[PDB]
């Protein structure tokens, strides 16, 4: 009756085989559950791992999964000519089915603002079916509309919503993995070399690598790049969409603004009531020239060395208060502070009081060069976000006094016992609980010491350390595997009642006043649909938590 | 003293006071200043306090009220500012218990429970 098969999955696989088997059909999770499992794979691979599907129904789902912007293939060949796909999976794929109800409701809400109309029906019926086509042009969705009073309506909003980012066209580069895409440009600026080249091997290495660097963010801003805005004025409507390109929709300014909702959440329990208001209007404005959750550059490869990550760091807070959009002052905000703010009119002096009070606070909210040029820092927050939602995660389950322990060993970071009892005040036993129900996780480890020659813990005192990865990381995928197994009994339920669903599609299509049936399981599927309603309430709940510890 | 349980209320009334320099709490059920009032209250002013308002125990030192405080900034009921002073923070003003929001973390004390349904995660499950 306890899940315990379900407790030995790798939680990013019984994530993403779950992910696809309730949207797509059971045969694509068994395609994706192998590239998961076993990594990079060609097609006459998969068809001696499944055994079970020959090598064209498994071609049905390989042009259907990269519709859906799951797989990442590559087509590359060896150095006998023979040009072999390896495809691979990808997350951000996946995480459109994840995010799927969320994305829907931040480009409603995100396009209040621009017209009070129904057209929180109307551009979330387009963005309905960008995500389950996942590639499409423009025209064949205007092909279905008729109406021209309403053909210009979606064709006006499409070039709006993409003009403040939320959708860019599909590309090879959507399709290929980023640390193959490095190491190929990588070898562009290895090859270009004089051959005999009197430079040393290590500065011929760097040769190849500060020129790839920029060649590398190159790539990555041409979609980023407003070339797809350029169809202006043929005959009316001076900025159109452009037809020919194929439009899908980016995950990466996605989470960049639900990062930013997070960051509303940690100032309202923090920095005042009405400030953080000034504060959400502060980071909506600067948000869509904000870098990245997460550089691409990292995941190349090139952390061999100490110093590429000092590298990164460089860029990393170069772009949070050197940007041309990302640098502001208290006099731009009235410009996008909308009425009944209600700061007891407004002023830009009053805003600059209520932009001092986001600097004093210990959490680094809005610091500043300039003294009305305020900016909101990344690298620097972003590491102290996700250390504050872990000690409340702690706190509401473990107890508020799992909380108290766990910052305290935080900052003595090598504290024992006998200087917790001095800096913390409860009772020994209790003291000596609620450790040890905490390093049953690994919010602290332990360190020991070496008092006899071997490492005998007979006499021998014990020190305790915070790591924060390993913290994070298991605290990461403890709620990766949670929102998969909610997602599982989810299924399960819909498809052991699948004589219900199939009579509650067929029979009662409209006539769904009587149901034409009995009162004995309309209350029964009454209590259905409420927890599946209810299943993806918690999903979102839990979504909140889970994409903190992606950043 | 070997750990008498009269101190889980005598650090309470200083949690109190320590809060009652930052605004008046009837605003609570919420008008604020720029950083021109003084919000804090160093340790060298309760100390006086607590001996103002007086406990029948044998030190009322100072130099461990400095540190009696410590577990209040571990306790998250209070931040430090200013290297050597401490002041509320803004969390724990909510402990007095409207459109509620869309699943804040950070508010753990009002989320309610459910009668025993299936569908339901804990932290441990994934043991």
């Amino acid at each position: 009756i306890s899940s315990l098969e379900q407790r030995t999955l790798n939680p990013d696989l019984f994530l993403y085989k779950e992910l696809v088997k309730a949207h797509l059909g059971e045969r694509a999770a068994s395609v994706i559950g192998m590239l998961v499992a076993l990594g990079r794979l060609s097609v006459r691979e998969l068809v001696e791992k499944i055994d079970g599907m020959d090598v064209d129904s498994v071609k049905t789902t390989l042009v259907s999964l990269t519709q859906l912007r799951c797989v990442k293939y590559l087509q590359e060949t060896a150095i006998s000519g023979k040009k072999t796909t390896y495809y691979y999976y990808n997350e951000e794929g996946i995480h459109i089915l994840l995010y799927s109800g969320l994305i829907i409701d931040e480009i409603i809400t995100q396009m209040r603002v621009n017209d009070e109309e129904e057209h929180k029906q109307l551009v979330a019926e387009i963005v309905q079916n960008v995500i389950s086509l996942g590639s499409l042009t423009v025209e064949d969705y205007l092909s279905s509309v008729t109406s021209d009073s309403m053909k210009y309506t979606i064709s006006s909003l499409f070039v709006q919503l993409c003009e403040m980012g939320y959708l860019i066209q599909i590309s090879k580069l959507h399709y290929t993995p980023i640390e193959d895409l490095w190491q190929f440009l990588y070898e562009k600026h290895y090859k270009n070399i004089p051959r005999n080249s009197p430079l040393s091997d290590l500065k011929k290495r760097s040769q190849a690598k500060m020129n790839a660097k920029t060649d590398f963010a190159k790539i990555i801003n041409k979609p980023n790049e407003l070339s797809q805005i350029l169809t202006v004025d043929p005959k009316t409507s001076l900025r159109i969409v452009k037809p020919t390109v194929s439009l899908t929709i980016n995950l990466d300014r996605f989470m960049k603004g639900r990062r930013s909702k997070q960051l509303i959440n940690l100032a309202k329990t923090r920095v005042g009531s009405v400030t953080a208001q000034v504060y959400k209007i502060a980071l909506r404005l600067t948000e869509q020239k904000s870098p990245k959750i997460r550089d691409p550059l990292t995941q190349t490869g090139l952390l061999q060395d100490l110093e590429e990550a000092k590298s990164f760091q460089d860029e990393a807070e170069l772009v949070e208060e050197k940007t041309p959009g990302l640098t502001f002052n208290a006099i731009d905000l009235a410009r996008h502070l909308p009425a009944e703010l209600d700061l007891r009119p407004h002023s830009a002096s009053l805003i600059n009081s209520h932009l001092k009070i986001l600097a004093s606070s210990n959490f680094p909210f809005l610091n500043e060069t300039k003294p009305g040029v305020y900016y909101v820092p990344y690298s620097k927050l972003m590491p102290v976000l996700k250390s504050s939602v872990y000690e409340y995660v702690i706190a509401s389950t473990l107890g508020p006094s799992a909380m108290r322990l766990s910052r305290c060993i935080r900052d003595n970071k090598l504290v024992s016992e006998k200087i917790i009892n001095s800096t913390a005040l409860m009772k020994e036993k209790d003291i000596r609980s609620t450790l040890a129900s905490l390093i049953r996780y690994n919010s602290v480890e332990i360190q020991e010491v070496p008092r006899t020659a071997d490492r005998s813990a007979s006499r021998a005192v014990f020190l305790f350390r915070c790591k924060e990865t390993h913290s994070y990381n298991f605290m990461r995928q403890n709620l990766e595997w949670n929102m998969a197994n909610l997602l599982f009994k989810k299924e399960k339920l819909k498809q052991e009642n699948s004589t219900l669903l199939k009579k509650a599609n067929r029979d009662d299509v409209k006539g769904r006043e009587n149901e034409l049936l009995l009162p004995s399981e309309l209350n029964q599927l009454k209590m259905v649909n409420e927890r599946e309603l209810n299943v993806f309430a918690r999903l979102s709940r839990l979504l909140s938590l889970w994409e903190v510890f992606q950043m | 003293e070997l750990d008498i349980e009269f101190i889980n209320s005598l650090l309470t009334i200083v949690w109190r006071f320590i809060s009652e320099n930052t605004f008046p709490n009837g605003f609570k059920n919420n008008v604020f200043y720029a950083p021109n009032v003084k919000n804090y209250s160093t340790t060298q002013e309760i100390l006086e306090f607590i001996t103002a308002a007086q406990v029948a125990n044998v030190e009322l030192t100072p130099s461990n009220i400095r540190s009696l405080c410590e577990v209040l900034v571990y306790d998250d009921k209070l931040e430090k500012v200013t290297h050597d002073c401490y002041r509320v923070t803004l969390e724990s003003i909510l402990q007095m218990n409207k459109a509620l929001e869309d699943e804040e973390e950070f508010s753990i004390f009002n989320y309610f429970k459910m009668f025993p349904a299936s569908k339901h995660d804990k932290e441990v499950v994934y043991f």
